[PDB]
């Protein structure tokens, strides 16, 4: 059981003596402090980093199917019936 | 010692769901793998409660859905919970996947955790249709008869499984009695499928966003993320309660209502939406048994995914290039299922094929050059 | 006259749906005519008016759908 | 194809679309009668049963009357003697025709399709069901050629259909005294029909707006308590003072 | 002990939604129409 | 997967000949400034896959101020993400910070590796 | 020992037992608003066991009543149980009015166990382990339940055996050759 | 680290069957565990193989058995397996209960073993039973009667509890759709209790014949008790074949070859042999609640 | 057939009798010869 996840006591973590931390019961805490501007300025931050990366591949596969759909549906109408019998 | 920990059940309780030391950074992708499990838990509900009023015979499968429907206290909840559950599930299932990709959970430390998944995932859909085939509506009976004859393509053994597996020379009653018995057994057995998984899960623990070791900050399953736990299931519920109340048979398909006869053929057979993506590549590869042959290495190269994964990182969350392949490939995989649908028209055909090509060439090309070239990136530029 | 009747007959004189009109009868007469020759039994493939039928009715009822049951 | 699909139906703006909105009972009363004086000649209605009207179109007794006046094959005496009995609030609707080839034959080959699943059973539902039955137009697209014994409507795969225009104007005396009208007749038996095919509809909805109420509750206070659990984690800070 | 706030938020919950319900629907229920049609 | 070994052999080809630095090496820098690891307070090193033999021992044999920086920020990068928020410029890992600090060590691993490998084969 | 971080803006300006005491109330309201929306679903699930429509319709079947020989035995089918409709002469209504208060598990008499005697109607199963008695074989004169040899009394009454109470009487009403469940 | 105990799985295959430390001392009576599980599985196994052709429907199930009998391929040998393999599993239990109160394996240590193991005997008859009703013939349905009518005596609850299992107003085509679906799932709710039984079982071992501590002198199970296990598993499937091929029936009753009809009463009402000792008590005490 | 009689005997037997056919769909009731499939018939159609 060389796991790389043990239980509590010992977790695999390497020693880490010089770090501190610090919390206050959440009897005494705000549950919204950010949750006004998160939602708003913070989405906007994520979606704004993250856009690019589902926008490109998007425009492309889209690009593509709106490509292929309009192919057909024009094959299917009157004016591409010869061509769909060359095609075919 | 707590209670919670000497005895060996809330031991194992506790293990799982109370102190299992989850990374601290997970975000809410985390919490699908605990609402597949409830989605199994409510299928499997719902699904004794139609046991209880369903027949398999042929002549009464279809009568009998309808008296649930019609006649039974509640028959029509539980009916269209199993139906929309079934999407549901796959739904949940796809995240699942696709989380699994994005933050490559896929990795050495969890291979055979991953192997396990694709297992699961490969039994649910030979759950899924085996379920779609008891109603016996029209897509029923023909989705049945299109799978069986594909499984025909066999050489050596083709030619008298098929007749082994209907019970007799074409779908009849024993083929849904044997799909009745098979469909209520697989999903206990995929719940202990799903009990490996989840071993094969708390062995190594599990990943995090950010791609890196989470014993530096571990916190208890209890009570954080149970109750992220608990905020997605009542999300997931109240979606579902959208689909079962107010649009239940939008997710279906109407011909299913239909009394399934072999003498009439309906216009264009195809399977729920969620098997859409696997069926468009049954479509497109020509031969029957390269079809089927595509159709299951579609599932299976994820099994080969995380040996192709040459990346020196988990997960793509710091990978532009590894980012941008991952959402084209989702993209071409929706592309695909949405072709799934479609009948067999010329512009249709071709991209399916194409669709097809590049949806094996992400496993085999992309992510073993995206991976190398991006380590290669990394180690360049922070060199200086 | 019931309702539905005259609303398809008032939205077919809509500038919406005018061209979808003009074009559906010239196709009939179009196809009337190549229908009189003694060739139109022969000819493999014989001009039809469902596109343009199938257009107009769009037209007139993406205007009416919204219409008609507040009449009944 | 567009004619081979279908021309797609229009989105009525139905009584009882919506989330909360449920069927109008009295249009399901009417289309009731309307489907018994016209379409009961053709299409049968097998698996709505006497016992389903009561509380939703037609009282205890209505019913009671109705199902009194058919006569049903009563479980013959077990001496083989066969006989016939007066019809129970239990019994399901009988259909013209006792079996397939009766219809064919009296409807030159095609089968009326059992309307008891119609709705649930065609894309649009109770959309493509009134459209089909004023889809009919007075002459048919020039060009097209129909067989012998069918009917052009554009709402039908294919154009073509066995079945002709039934719902002429004024053709039934409505008990209510609301116009009889072709489209009134045929939104009333839409919404028999869809009522027929999701006869729990009323329940379905009431069900889901108490779910989503429950759960949308459900839903606040889980985000509100993960919130909560999370501030001590959220607001965590750390500092790093190594020599 | 926890039966009784889970019954008391049901039988709540179910006649105010039965209440709002059969006010907004009242026309097209059939308790409403059957006088009309009697 | 790929060895440490392999991608720096392959940094190296390309760094040797100008022909290919003075191309690569812009997009690599802006590669990993958009990376977005470096705004979580993150070096490319805390990145690597530690769960690997070869890995757990080259952190084993980190030295103890190395060990220490590299559990901050990785507590840190964890915190970000659980919070939702990022380092700001200011706070960020600057470029020239992304010292490559885990790399030696990597490497001596798996040369030692290597050459068991290649001893036992014979 | 050292400098701790701020928290001013994060602290709550509520009181120390007041917050969680709010805490409480939503934990708690989220907790029943659970428990109701579990008692929702169980209820609308077991509900799927009781009777489905069709076997209620089914029941209060009304028989098909008539002429029959005086003192013979018909047999129906009312929801499920044998239903032991015998039209008893005149000579076992005499028999029945001689009373008895003792000697029987539950003293009874035709004035409650039959509207008419010319139309008797009695539920054929028995009391302790509910079985089909035979019409013929009953000590008392009546039905006997083969299964513990009890005996039943031409009134329906339990005269002998392990029967724990009298041969129920159905609900079924009467009406002019009819019978009205 | 061998490989059966490196890997999670072979982990636990190890720890149950291979290395896990039985005493040495255990007889033949400690392999009556093992056999149960055979039993179970071998059940589950001919249980599924039934499904695939026995239809639920009250007018269907008998002559859905029938067909079983003489027209499905084996379908005589699955559904006898089936019928004398519930009768098998009681021997078994039984034996295996006499040994767990004959050498005091109910003691302190294994109490909790003890109590899922009751469970589990319990939720076994309450399986048994079931089945029984699945064939529907006369005695079939009459046991249904009799308990579902005792299961009236409960005063608060009783009068309209039983209408709610029945799923009408007698056993009927509800009743019978509803055990098989019960009884095609108890059974696998059942096998979850076995895996709860056998970890309550290794949290503190198995107990020996001498009433002392095994920790003295423990043996792997494998070879040793893996083979004594199959002596055992080869004895009772050669019992099981003789009752199976050469006198199905005699554990049986003929009456439940008789179509049931709920209007003619059979002279015997009484279950199967190893449900008898409970059904005895049943008979025995007057009230029905106290029964 | 292979246990009591050969199968042209049972074939025999079995055209002797006349079994309920499929009546064409039309309602046309009619008689068809027995097959090896059929089951023997009984005396009586029914119970009384
Ligand atoms: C006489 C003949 C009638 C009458 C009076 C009605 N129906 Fe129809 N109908 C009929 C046939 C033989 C068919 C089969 C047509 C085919 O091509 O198979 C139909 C068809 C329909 C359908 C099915 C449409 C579809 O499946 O796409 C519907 C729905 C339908 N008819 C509805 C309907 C209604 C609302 C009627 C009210 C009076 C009605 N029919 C009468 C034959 C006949
Ligand atoms: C992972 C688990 C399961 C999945 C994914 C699944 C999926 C499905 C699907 C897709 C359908 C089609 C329904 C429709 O087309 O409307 C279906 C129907 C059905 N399934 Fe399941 N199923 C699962 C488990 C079960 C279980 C456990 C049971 C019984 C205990 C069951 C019994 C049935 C029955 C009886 C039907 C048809 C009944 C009806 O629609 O009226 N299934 N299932
Ligand atoms: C079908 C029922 C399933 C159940 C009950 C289940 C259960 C879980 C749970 C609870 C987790 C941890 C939390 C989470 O990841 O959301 C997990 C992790 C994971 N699951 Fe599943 N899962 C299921 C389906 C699948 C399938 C079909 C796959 C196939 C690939 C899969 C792949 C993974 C992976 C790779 C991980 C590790 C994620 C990580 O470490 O970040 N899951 N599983
Ligand atoms: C029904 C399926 C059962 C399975 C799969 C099973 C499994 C086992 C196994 C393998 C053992 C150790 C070897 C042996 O005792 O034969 C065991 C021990 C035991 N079992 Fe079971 N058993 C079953 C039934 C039961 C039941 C119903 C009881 C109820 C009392 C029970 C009571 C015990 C006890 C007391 C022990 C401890 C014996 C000792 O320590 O010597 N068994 N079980
Ligand atoms: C502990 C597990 C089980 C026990 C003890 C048990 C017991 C029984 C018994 C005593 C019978 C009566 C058979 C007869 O009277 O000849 C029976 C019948 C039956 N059981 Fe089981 N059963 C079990 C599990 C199952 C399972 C898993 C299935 C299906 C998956 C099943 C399905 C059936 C069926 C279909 C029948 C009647 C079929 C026939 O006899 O032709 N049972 N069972
Ligand atoms: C109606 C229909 C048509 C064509 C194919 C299918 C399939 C299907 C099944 C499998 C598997 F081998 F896994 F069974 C693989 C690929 C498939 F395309 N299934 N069905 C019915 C259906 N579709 N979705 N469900 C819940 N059932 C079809
Ligand atoms: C035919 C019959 C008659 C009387 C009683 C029974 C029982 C029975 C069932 C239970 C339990 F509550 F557990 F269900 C308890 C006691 C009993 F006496 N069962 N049966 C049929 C049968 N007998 N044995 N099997 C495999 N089925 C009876
Ligand atoms: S026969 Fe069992 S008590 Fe009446």
């Amino acid at each position: 059981p060389h796991t790389y996840m043990g239980w509590w006591g010992s977790l695999g973590s390497p020693k880490q003596k010089y770090i501190t931390q610090y919390t206050i019961s959440p009897y005494a805490a705000k549950p919204l402090k950010g949750a006004a501007y998160n939602a708003v300025f913070n989405t906007f931050r994520r979606t704004k980093n993250q856009f690019l990366y589902v926008a490109i591949p998007f425009v492309v596969v889209w690009s593509i199917w709106t490509r292929a759909r309009d192919y057909n549906e024009y094959l299917y109408t009157k004016e591409g019936r010869e061509e769909l019998e060359r095609v075919n | 010692m707590p209670t919670r920990k000497s005895n060996t059940y809330l031991s194992l309780v506790n293990s799982y769901l109370i102190d299992s030391p989850q990374p601290s950074s997970i975000n809410y992708w985390w919490n699908l793998g605990s609402l597949l499990g409830l989605c199994l838990v409510i299928q499997i509900a719902s699904g004794v409660f139609l046991a209880m009023h369903y027949s398999s015979n042929i002549e009464l499968a279809f009568d009998s859905v309808e008296h649930i429907m019609r006649d039974v206290n509640a028959g029509w909840l539980i009916r269209y919970i199993h139906a929309n559950g079934a999407s549901f599930f796959f739904i949940c299932m796809y995240l699942h996947i696709g989380k699994a990709l994005y933050y490559g959970s896929y990795k050495q430390p969890r291979v055979m955790l991953w192997v396990i998944g694709v297992v699961i995932f490969i039994l649910t859909m030979a759950i899924a249709f085996m379920g779609y085939c008891l109603v016996y509506g029209q897509m029923s009976h023909w989705g049945a008869t299109v799978i069986t004859n594909l499984l025909s393509a066999i050489p050596f053994i083709g030619n008298d499984i098929v007749p082994f597996i209907w019970g007799g020379f074409s779908v009849s009653n024993p083929t849904i009695q044997r799909f009745f018995a098979l469909h209520f057994l697989l999903p206990f057995i995929l719940a202990a499928l799903v009990c490996m998984h989840l071993m094969a899960l708390h062995v190594h623990g599990s990943s995090n966003p950010v791609g890196i070791t989470g014993n530096i900050d571990r916190l208890p399953m209890h009570p954080y993320f149970i109750f992220k736990d608990l905020i997605t299931v009542f999300v997931f519920l109240l979606i579902f309660s959208l689909f079962v109340f107010y649009s239940p048979n939008t997710l279906g398909h109407p011909d299913n209502y239909i009394p399934g006869n072999p003498m009439v053929t309906p216009p264009s057979i195809v399977p729920e939406w969620y098997l859409l993506p696997f069926y468009a590549i049954l479509r497109s590869i020509p031969d029957k048994l390269g079809g089927v042959i595509a159709m299951f290495g579609a599932i299976l190269i994820l099994l080969s995914l995380p040996y192709t994964d040459r990346s020196i990182i988990r997960g793509n969350s710091f990978k532009v290039l590894s980012k941008l392949a991952f959402y084209l490939f989702v993209f071409n995989f929706i592309l695909l299922g949405n072709l799934g649908q479609l009948h067999v028209e010329v512009p249709y055909i071709q991209l399916g094929q194409f669709a097809t090509a590049y949806y094996f060439a992400h496993y085999i090309i992309v992510v073993p050059v995206i991976s190398t070239l991006e380590n290669i990136l990394y180690y360049i530029g922070t060199q200086t | 006259a019931d309702p539905l009747d005259t609303l398809r007959e008032e939205c077919t004189k809509t500038a919406a749906c005018k061209p979808f009109d003009h074009h559906f009868h010239e196709c009939i007469e179009r196809v009337t005519k190549e229908q009189e020759e003694p060739d139109y039994e022969h000819k493999h493939y014989k001009e039809d008016c469902i596109e343009e039928f199938f257009h107009l009715q769009h037209c007139v009822n993406d205007c009416v759908a919204p219409r008609l049951f507040n009449r009944l | 194809t567009a004619a081979e699909h279908g021309l797609h139906p229009p989105a009525y703006n139905w009584p009882h679309n919506g989330m909360f909105e449920t069927f109008d009972h009295a249009s399901i009363r009417r289309g009731f009668q309307v489907y018994r004086e016209v379409c009961a000649a053709c299409h049968s209605l097998d698996r709505i049963a006497w016992r389903n009207l009561v509380g939703v179109s037609h009282t205890t007794s209505e019913a009671k009357a109705m199902a009194e006046e058919l006569e049903y094959d009563d479980e013959p005496d077990d001496e083989g003697k066969p006989r016939k009995r007066p019809g129970k609030l239990a019994d399901y609707i009988p259909g013209p025709y006792e079996n397939e080839q009766a219809a064919r034959a009296a409807n030159q080959g095609a089968y009326p399709p059992d309307l008891s699943l119609i709705v649930k059973a065609r894309h649009g539902g109770s959309d493509y069901i009134f459209s089909l039955l004023t889809g009919y137009p007075d002459e048919p697209p020039a060009g097209v050629v129909l067989p012998e014994g069918s009917n052009y409507n554009p709402y039908f795969p294919g154009g073509a259909i066995a079945m002709g225009r039934v719902l002429f104007d004024d053709l039934v005396e409505y008990e209510d005294g609301t116009p009889a009208t072709t489209s009134q007749m045929a939104k009333d038996v839409s919404t028999f029909l869809n009522w027929a095919s999701e006869p729990e509809h009323d329940d379905r909805k009431k069900w889901g707006l108490k779910a989503l109420v429950v759960l949308s509750s459900l839903y606040l206070l889980s985000i509100w308590v993960k919130r909560f659990k999370w501030t001590p984690i959220k607001n965590r800070k750390f500092r790093f003072d190594p020599p | 002990t926890i039966f009784g706030g889970a019954f008391a938020f049901q039988g709540f919950f179910d006649v105010a939604v039965n209440k709002w319900w059969e006010e907004h629907n009242k026309a097209k229920l059939w308790k409403n129409v059957k006088g009309k049609f009697l | 997967v790929q060895s440490m070994t392999s991608v720096v052999k392959a940094a190296n080809f390309i760094l040797a000949r100008p022909t290919l630095s003075k191309i690569i090496t812009p997009l690599a820098q802006k590669f990993t400034a958009y990376a977005g690891y470096r705004e979580m307070g993150l070096k490319f090193n805390d990145l690597l896959l530690e769960e690997t033999p070869i890995m757990q021992t080259a952190i084993k044999r980190l030295p103890s101020e190395l060990n220490y920086s590299r559990n901050f920020r990785i507590l840190t990068a964890h915190q970000l993400a659980l919070s939702h928020q990022l380092l700001p410029a200011e706070k960020a890992v600057k470029p020239e910070e992304d010292d490559n600090y885990l790399i030696p060590y990597i490497l001596e691993a798996e040369k030692e590796a290597f050459e068991k490998a290649e001893l036992d084969n014979i | 020992n050292y400098q701790q971080p701020d928290y001013s803006s994060y602290l709550n300006n509520k009181s120390g037992q007041g917050s969680r005491n709010f805490t409480y109330f939503m934990v708690g309201s989220m907790g029943l608003l659970s428990a109701a929306g579990a008692k929702s679903t169980v209820e609308a699930f077991l509900s799927s066991f009781a009777a489905s429509a069709d076997v209620l319709a089914m029941a209060k079947v009304e028989v098909k009543l008539g002429a029959i020989p005086e003192g013979k035995n018909v047999i129906i089918k009312w929801q499920g149980k044998p239903v032991f409709i015998r039209h008893r002469t005149a000579d076992e209504i005499e028999e029945a009015n001689q009373v008895d208060i003792k000697t029987l598990r539950d003293p009874q008499n035709d004035a409650d166990r039959v509207k008419k005697p010319e139309w008797l109607i009695m539920l054929g199963i028995c009391t302790h382990l509910g079985c089909v008695p035979i019409g013929e074989a009953g000590d008392f004169g009546g039905w006997f339940c083969p299964c513990h040899g009890s005996h039943y009394d031409i009134s329906g009454r339990i005269r002998k055996g392990p029967a724990p109470l009298n041969l129920e009487i159905p609900e079924y009403d009467f009406t002019d050759d009819e019978t009205l469940l």
